[PDB]
């Protein structure tokens, strides 16, 4: 498979966006896709592509995209899922 | 940026609106100790706000700390003095700012009328530009006299980009090193 | 697969007690009515959420009697989370 | 009641190891050895043991119980088990 | 005196100026943050002169106690708010009161507000330390009297000090004076 | 004994692991190459082995264990393994 | 199975950007070799590692092309850890 | 100016170090315009009944004996006869003596000379609390020095309010 | 090779003097060029010294599992920039492996460090380099805060975190904790 | 351990090594000051090394109590003078001790007379901390014990400002961030 | 005065008498910490005593300056480490010195080396406190001086709280109220 | 109250002292009636979403082990569930528990206990700082017990916070 | 004559536990009428010493013309009223003729007198006159600060002022200064 791993992020609460779903070398069909858009958030100095959508929303698109949750994890204040196409 | 040129053609219509505001407030413009008020308060009130002359264009592996910069800034709503202290951190990537510039950073966005909220945000935005570091923190502590002379106090703002807000390790040590 | 596959839910520490958050503003209301669950905005939230008073067992169980898996279980500051699939 | 959540404190060479609720089953309970308190501070009842997780894990395997989950949250690493 | 009615009239008078004073400056009146300055501003400048639209007779109303006493009376650590006459610019912080009465003590937070009258208008720190003092003395015709006024000017600290009567004569009582103060 | 527990604190790359409680199988620790201690200011002992993670996990795959589950505890990285 | 059938790979937050650790002096130099890694110690460390500047989702796709899968990932402090096996 | 930079490249070859290194490159002439700044005191001249006083005048001065600063505060005092001085021209005085080469008890003397001529008052009370680097960087300990005239010598009254109040 | 030239000091610094336009031959400057020559070569003697003289009975083999600072070193240095001082404090703390250093060579690296021409964040590494270097510590702490002369209120503040003393936040909150 | 018959039978041993450091310093051991000084001295130097004639079993004596305490127990700010056994000049300060308990308790006092004990001694900050973490973790068997200690070495002062702090964290004070926070927030 | 020679030829005779107290005090000289203690508690209580290889008279060469001076001279808080002559445990603490000149001044650093010269021998804080008068008064014929030691004596903490302060007001120091209120307000 | 009287009568004379001088002869009453009122709590019986905490309330105890006081502060925080306590009831509460024979570690305790059943709160924490004359008059020391509760035992935010608030 | 009696004081503490409603047979009490009776006894050692004991190699003949003070001398005292302590500070201040006495000597006075069964005036004056008596010197100063415990805030100065100490103004002012 072609790009078959991909992570996702929110912060805490779970219940809202935005959700982290990309890098700068992201599959830019999929991100626009997920309706994401680019930024270099202040303070940073990487572009993302994020979308205002919870996770729970990402997670649904993302299995109908052929993707599959292997791991979720947390990490500070921020909770990621690994993905991968499944 | 605002000129010299700009200073001394406006002062004497600064004066006027001092002189004005002397008559308006009850007193007597002509006594002794008000005379040369119009003029003494308009050159004050240009070198409070002579930041307007400056552009910021013109001006390892380790925290960086510069703490208890005196900071002096005019309140853009009631035109009356906050006045206190800037503390700033970075972590550098690449390429540090010399101790000084930074001294010169809050005085470019301090000396005009503002609100602390943006004067917080203007320093820690320079700096990130000017540097692209891993990150900075920006904390102003300041007494408000639009606040004191009126019954209350002291207002912190704290801007914390990059590492400084994503680490709590590295968060934590800028805000115990700047006590 | 099925329609909205994805579930998070959550309970903070103690794990033994609820309350189970279960659901977001765009939640399934006929799956957070058969859970019992109530809609809030807790105050200082700029969103809604659904909530149980159970504690996750219980809620799991439940859960499992609709086609649900856990595929993923961990911890985010004092927050326990579950991502479960249809 | 096929989920089943255990949890000890760092370190996790030696027990307690929390084995259920006030709604537990309690022949489960009785037959993992474990005693019912409601300790200072709580206001709910736990089930608890004095051995370490690696030991109540083999006995759950035993009764059918599998692992699908392990993680850490604060001080405390909790096992979510689903009876296979 | 100073009345609400000349404060009503001359209010938009102010605001003109302090809007003449946004332009003269080099900033855009029109922005979110200055759109209310020139009437806030002058509304702010009229309280902080609200002394010239009060008299000490005003403030002496039911201040007087005829009291057998025989005590230093101090009021220490009293805010201060005072304007700049010079410059326009605020000098702030406290003045510690003093005094060793006669026959007459005044209501403690009547001291206070013979603090407000001179200190609410354009001033110099010497000249509304006098003021304070004589105020005191006047209206009570005690033994003594001491002001100590300590300022920031934000135009170091600048600290003023007049001892009258026994404060002046006597070291014990100006010693015991500036230690209670502390 | 299907359930293993090992652990290590970051940083990951470096040892000690730890790979037991005072109940483990002597022949499994034996063979690991581990040594058992009780480390100043614990009140019981542990088996250990100087080993990256790394190296203990593919030994326990040649033991025909499988890693189930890994989470991060405080500084602990922690790996749950089964006998399957 | 495999010989060397464990890898341990890392990253701080951010997720999105490197530099990502994928090994210790004892990996397998011509995986290392692969992923185009760099071995050194950094000041502070009494050992010595493996790393790339490239963000781990890119290390990821790399070693499921070297028949790696993702058996499972964990935050630990500031660090993203995931463990991959290889039959 | 150019005289001052050649002076501080011969100090930078004679301490063992390379003049030519990155850091050191411009380091003749910052020292030379520092040290023009330290002693730009020497380009200028001189020319109510209450205690008055301004204290904590934040003072930098420069050791006259081994050119290392000296560093602290001016607290002054006087009791006006008919004409007082502006507050901002007292921290002018202590500018004028204070940048150039001094030992403390010049600096304070001159200071309290300048008021005391300047004023003609009833007294005059002057302060200096400093740090000494050629002390402190060698191996805690601050000097003070203190001058009175008039009133300020003589009431002890007048002495103790000034010295109470600087506090 | 680590650090006859008192004189040519002297030289320049009587110098310094006319062109300043002061009298080098009043009583108060008369042997002025001498005593900042000599301050001068006092202020930069860690040219004179090596880590490795430092380290000369210096190192102990012992089972400590401890944390060790020692905080408030007085630190006098001089701004390679302008030739002004920069003086403060330092504090350190390590975690030691199996050797420990003398709680007295602490300051004495401190010393040699910053008697030199320097910029803190140099003077920080330098301290803490030579710590690492020397016992191989499981992790290494070092904050440097001084007050620079050039600038004439504010204070700078540099800090190395290294080992445990980075990665571990109860180990680094223990370290900034203890220093206050 | 050291017994008071090995002390008087080697006081004049010490007294003469005392006499004999005045003459070896230029000094005048006849002068009215340096009279008693070769006993002063050999007095003062024993008392400072008394720790060496108690043990930790018979400090512990009755200092146990089997209780259900289930909280942080502190003693801070416990004076501290011992002997840099580098260059026998003191080093003084404070001990601050923690500890968690499970069966027992130690009487407050006895927490003391433990840094007694060891700092009555030639030492090393270090090994004196080590020491006293050690007797509190081996008489109690706790979950937790946090011993910190501060002092001025006046070998080091004879820079000046400068203390020295060492710190062992063992059992829950050292796995636990929020037990060695509280620890360390409650000690200052 | 004590020379360098004196030193060398009695640094032997001073680690030899270490060695001595280290075995009369019950303690192993052979232990890896006690090794070189006889050499370097010798060479630690040789620079204690520096003090007596130096005169007054060096101490003050070209220290006076002829100056129409008529302001108090103060050199507060300058550190100060002595040995107790009684008991050889040191006493620590600060000097401040006032004075108010006639006809000269004295460099700022030569007060703090004359605190030195005294303050490095075997002393009680009293002559001590004298000494340093004495020398000012005799170098400068000032109006007055003021002379205060403040000092921790570890042969009295080993109560612990204690501190030891001498004052010695000579001339105008003595006589004028004003000038002592003034020197005291002044140094605290 | 005399069987007490009569006790420390004997102790007066063991002491070696003159119970019949003028300031003893009221003594055995006085220290009777003193050790009564120091142990008056065995007299008596137990019987919103924000961080509630009292602190510095001023404690008096008295040791069981040498009959010395034992002197300080007690700080107690509370996240209540349904019902909060009066402010008063919790100084009441630390009086009943103090005023007895004790050790500090009990006492904490008992507080703690007390708060927990009366209002079943989703935490509690107390921290009792006090100086034992049983250790000072013998030879600075200060003891501090901490008991933490449900949330103030699990949650770093809320501990963190109750400690950094009762500074 | 100077200070057998500690089981007799066991027994009246062992009486007291009793007399109280306390069960003296619990844990934390088996050991408390000798361990208080151990704590009282030692409480009142000052009846064990004389005055003329604490002056063996106290006095030193010497030309010092300066004011010597000892401060911040710890105070644990027994209130003779109540039998509960008073606890506090003593600082001492003298101006000698022709004799010193070792600063320790000092606080061995302030010991002799304070450990005995006490009221904060006689305390004060006691230690006064034993310096007076013992050197014969121009002036003394005793300032004693204490909490008494039988109060349960405020706390209780007591200041005698002898010879130069009450005559001079610029002495007792010099005094009250450097004992702050
Ligand atoms: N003193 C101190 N030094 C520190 N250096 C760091 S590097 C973090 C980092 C930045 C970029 C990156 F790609 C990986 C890691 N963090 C620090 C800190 O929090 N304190
Ligand atoms: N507390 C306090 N009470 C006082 N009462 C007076 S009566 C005036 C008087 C008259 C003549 C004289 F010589 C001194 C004072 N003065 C006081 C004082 O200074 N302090
Ligand atoms: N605050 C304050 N104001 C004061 N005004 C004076 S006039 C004294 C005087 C004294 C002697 C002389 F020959 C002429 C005038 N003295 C004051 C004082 O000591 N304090
Ligand atoms: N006081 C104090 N002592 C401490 N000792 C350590 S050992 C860290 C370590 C060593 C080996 C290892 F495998 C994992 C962690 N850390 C400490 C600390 O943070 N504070
Ligand atoms: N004050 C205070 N009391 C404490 N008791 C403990 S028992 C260890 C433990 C057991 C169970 C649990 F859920 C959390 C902690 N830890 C404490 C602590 O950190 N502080
Ligand atoms: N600061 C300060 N300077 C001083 N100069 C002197 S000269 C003695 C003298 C001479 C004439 C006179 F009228 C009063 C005092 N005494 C001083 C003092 O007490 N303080
Ligand atoms: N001020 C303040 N208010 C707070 N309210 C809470 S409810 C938490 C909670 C945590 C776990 C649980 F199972 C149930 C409820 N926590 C607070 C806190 O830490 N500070
Ligand atoms: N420091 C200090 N030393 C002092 N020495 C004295 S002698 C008094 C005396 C002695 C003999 C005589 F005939 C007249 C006065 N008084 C002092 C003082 O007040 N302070
Ligand atoms: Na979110
Ligand atoms: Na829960
Ligand atoms: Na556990
Ligand atoms: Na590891
Ligand atoms: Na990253
Ligand atoms: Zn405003
Ligand atoms: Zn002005
Ligand atoms: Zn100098
Ligand atoms: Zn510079
Ligand atoms: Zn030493
Ligand atoms: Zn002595
Ligand atoms: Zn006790
Ligand atoms: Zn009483």
């Amino acid at each position: 498979s072609h790009m078959p791993y991909l992570l996702i992020s929110t912060q805490i609460r779970m219940e809202v966006g935005p959700t982290m779903v990309g890098d700068e070398q992201s599959d830019p069909e999929l991100m626009q896709h997920l309706g994401a858009s680019k930024r270099r958030a202040l303070g940073n100095n990487f572009y993302e592509y994020y979308v205002d959508d919870p996770p729970r929303i990402v997670l649904d698109k993302l299995e109908r995209r052929g993707f599959r949750v292997l791991s979720m994890t947390g990490v500070g204040q921020t909770l990621v899922w690994c993905l991968h196409k499944e | 940026p605002r000129s010299e040129e700009d200073n001394e053609l406006n002062l004497p219509n600064l004066a006027a609106a001092y002189s004005s505001i002397l008559s308006s407030l009850g007193e007597n413009p002509q006594r002794q100790g008000l005379l040369k008020t119009p003029w003494r308060a308009a050159s004050a009130m240009q070198f409070f706000t002579k930041g307007y002359q400056e552009t910021i264009s013109d001006v390892h592996d380790e925290m960086v700390i510069v703490k208890d910069i005196d900071m002096f800034s005019m309140c853009e709503h009631h035109l009356v003095p906050f006045v206190g202290k800037v503390h700033i951190g970075y972590l550098p990537n690449k390429q540090v700012l010399g101790l000084s510039k930074l001294a010169r950073i809050v005085e470019i966005y301090s000396r005009r009328l503002q609100v602390q909220e943006r004067l917080t945000k203007q320093i820690a935005v320079a700096i990130t530009e000017a540097l692209r570091p891993a990150g900075v923190g920006v904390v102003v502590e300041a007494t408000h006299m639009c606040m004191v002379m009126r019954g209350v106090s002291k207002t912190v703002t704290s801007t914390m980009l990059g590492v400084f807000r994503e680490d709590p390790k590295t968060r934590e040590e800028f805000l115990t090193l700047i006590r």
